């Protein structure tokens, strides 16, 4: 609760790397808890925990995407304190995620069904913390995608800056400007269209 | 050579006289009293002969004569003249056989910084390092000697001479030593040069080298380093080197040998590369996978 | 190395037996009154022991030994030897703590002045002036030291050394926004360098900086000032500095912030600027 | 400031103490006949008082004390110490009264050239000439002083120093004095640098100055001299100055001031004038009739 010093480590397994969860030892925490990681007075980042037997006590393991988003280095000292969400205000009703192929060698023009994307995303990341601008890697039909959180909205229509994704959250995807991505189906915004005609 | 032949002939004659003077010395320490003056005359002739050897082209004999004269002179409760002869003895030994020049210099270093003077001691330190690197095949002792010279210089406020000494040692270390030190000294000298109007126009080169040193380890923190540099130094964005880095890192992310090779060749077309940077670029390329 | 620090402890014992040498002054010189040379060798062991610390990289201890040796040696005799010890102590004190080095150097300045050796004293005045700049933040004291050093140099016709010292003073004064002093120094040097062939190429920079300083206080007088420079030196116009200024002043007649910005960027496009110039332009052009 | 007021107050006290010291010294010489320690110590008091007085920002009386101390010291058959005080006294007077400074400096020069040091004596000659011309408006004595200085440097093969002063002497002589001396000095110095280590491509300007001086004399001498340099020094054929002078030469032949005016205008636009060529060119244009 008060916070303790910990050493940053590397993620132990590929499976835990895709979970976007900070991996800890059972002797220190319990799976599902949320912590706030402090690297400086102006840098506080929230992560969800998942225990693994291989983590040495006194250390927290992070995946490469987390270290890049979090500006963390292996072996660096960090301060970790338990974080409790106010579920009345911090449950997510809608998030906007910018998605692109993680590895350029594996780019293809095949369609990807966003409706199946959203269901898999919820199944994988339910009850886990997310923040605006967070970066993570997301696997779908054995294909790796790079994700970037763009916007977050509260559960029932109050706007919020940060929240918790839950099972019944509804996600809408909008293609980034200058994107040739072809999106089909629901789970999008599909904004209006400013015609060339003048009044 | 007739001039050298007669020069060597009289040189031998002075040696015989000097051999008679050491006989005078031993006869005046155990047989007579007050020989300090007599051996002082022996030292004068020893210096008289020793130097004339240096004009006879017989460097090895001259160095031996200087060392013998100095060591004898140390016994007379006098130290400054001991230092001068030690330095002269070394100056003769720099060529031919320099191994004993190191030992005598260290003794001269010991005496000088057993007297009160730094700038001469540190100047001899860098001289020892230069001779060590040029003719002895070993670099680690050079790092230590440059570090010791750096400590003496910067302490005495002779920042200008220190800066180059710190720069050279850090640059050489990057070749065969972990790059953490290279980053530290390069960043330190770059920041110090920033405020000063002298190196402010050239600090970009130091920033360029620091980025190359950081890039060779990993890519992600290198992006952090470069963005931090341009944040602190806004005028680094327009530098052609910054554009070169951005193209290089972007190409490397794509894993394309052709684009990286042509970009470095394009940079090489204008100006010229160096023995060091070419090796650095090749080393990073070899691990592209 | 490590054992030389072992002999450093023995060198503290050498100071300790020097303590017995002053213990002779306590009781034993009554019968050794003629041992004034004994005090001299006592100072000699001080000196070599003083620097066996200066071997071990013990900056404080070496400075303490130098100051103590100087104090003992300055028995109203061999003053120059005491002065050499004092400056050596200041040089040693430069690293770590330079505060006491100022006092010792000031004492050496008084002795050297009393002897009348200007060049060494003024050079030391520069040394104390630069250490103030690079270690402390006071600048007014540095200005005073530079002025005194310049006056000493100017007495002995060392014009060039005094010239550069005054140039640094003018820049600091300009940064301290006292423009009358800056313009006078810049004008004096500018018209003096042109007097001799060896330095006639340098003045263009001096006149440009002086014009900017004039250009800060009274814009209206700037046009007259630049005209005076142009007529005084017929070779002042074509130089890019004069054309650039003429454009800046004429552009300011109309309120067009754009006009001047491309001009300074265009000038910067041929060579980079310095903190002094960029800072002054940023401040002055704001209004 | 308290420092100033106290320094002046103790300055007068020391001066009064010295004055009573010397009068008592005269009394004691007959009274006790202690030798000469009384006078020398009084000189030390004079030196201390003078040297502290100058620190007090007051100059005129400081040099006066120096001169008195030097005069008394020289009374005891010591020359070099008094002469050094003369140099110190003269330098102090430099900002107080030029005439006294000049007199004392000349006294120092004659005694120094009496001792036998010419570099110091000639160095003082430059200083005398520099003060003579910088503030006092006159040339002839400056020319004599510099010419004497140039002779002394050449007395000890200080070619670079003699070259500079002779060039300086020739330049002013051309400005005001006749041209024959300028011709010889400029031609001799220029031709004596054809094989310069680093000044190889600098001797060109020297011949250019000579060409203008000959042109100022007469047209026929101008062309004849211009050719003589062409054959003598091949590289001068392709110098930009050679084309300019040829263009000016032919332009002035036909009496078309417009061609001359545009020819000088283009030269000024391409590269800047020097404030010395412009005056000569204007004088040339004054006699186009």
């Amino acid at each position: 609760m008060a916070g303790r010093s910990m050493q940053a480590a590397r993620c132990p397994t590929d499976e835990l790397s895709l979970s976007n969860c900070a991996v800890v030892s059972e002797k220190d925490y319990q799976s599902g808890q949320h912590v706030i990681v402090r690297t400086s007075p102006n840098h506080k980042y929230i992560f969800t925990l998942r225990t693994h037997p291989s983590v040495v006590p006194g250390s927290v393991a992070f995946s490469l995407p987390q270290r890049k988003w979090a500006g963390l280095s292996i072996g660096q000292e960090i301060e970790v304190a338990l974080y409790s969400f106010d579920k009345a205000k911090q449950c997510i009703g809608t998030m906007t995620i910018e998605i692109d192929f993680l590895q350029k060698k594996n780019i293809d023009s095949n369609p990807y069904d966003t409706d199946k994307m959203a269901a898999e995303f919820i199944q994988q990341f339910n009850n886990q913390a997310f923040s605006v601008g967070q970066q993570l890697v997301f696997s779908f039909n054995d294909k790796l995608f790079g994700l970037l959180v763009k916007d977050i909205e509260a559960m029932d229509r109050q706007k919020i800056e940060v929240g918790l994704v839950v099972g019944n959250s509804q996600v809408a995807f909008e293609k980034a400007e200058n994107s040739s991505l072809n999106l089909i189906g629901k789970a999008k915004t599909k904004e209006n269209r400013q015609s060339i005609i003048n009044p | 050579g007739m001039d050298t032949s007669g020069k060597q002939a009289e040189a031998m004659a002075l040696l015989a006289e000097a051999e008679r003077k050491v006989k005078n010395s031993q006869s005046f320490f155990s047989g007579l009293f007050g020989g300090s003056s007599k051996i002082e005359e022996a030292c004068e002739i020893y210096a008289r002969a020793a130097n004339m050897f240096k004009m006879a082209k017989n460097w090895s004999a001259a160095g031996n004569a200087f060392c013998q004269a100095a060591q004898l002179h140390l016994q007379l409760q006098s130290k400054h003249d001991a230092a001068t002869c030690f330095v002269d003895a070394g100056n003769a030994f720099k060529k031919a056989d320099p191994q004993e020049a190191i030992n005598c210099l260290m003794r001269a270093i010991e005496i000088y910084t057993d007297m009160g003077r730094f700038t001469i001691a540190a100047k001899h330190h860098i001289s020892i390092a230069e001779i060590y690197e040029t003719e002895l095949v070993d670099v680690e002792k050079a790092i230590a000697h440059y570090e010791q010279s750096a400590d003496y210089y910067k302490g005495e406020e002779s920042n200008s001479s220190a800066n180059k000494c710190l720069l050279k040692v850090a640059g050489y270390a990057a070749q065969l030593e972990q790059y953490q030190k290279a980053i530290d000294i390069y960043e330190q000298v770059g920041t110090s040069a920033m405020d000063s109007p002298l190196l402010k126009y050239s600090a970009k080169d130091y920033f360029f080298k620091a980025a190359l040193c950081h890039f060779c380890i990993d890519m992600l923190n290198a992006k952090l380093a470069v963005q931090k540099y341009e944040e602190l130094f806004p005028a680094f964005s327009d530098s052609r080197e910054c554009k070169l880095m951005k193209k290089l890192l972007e190409a490397h992310e794509e894993q394309n040998v052709d684009s990286y090779t042509e970009s470095v060749k394009e940079y090489d077309s204008i100006s010229r590369l160096d023995q060091w940077l070419t090796t650095m670029l090749l080393r990073i390329k070899k691990t592209i996978q």
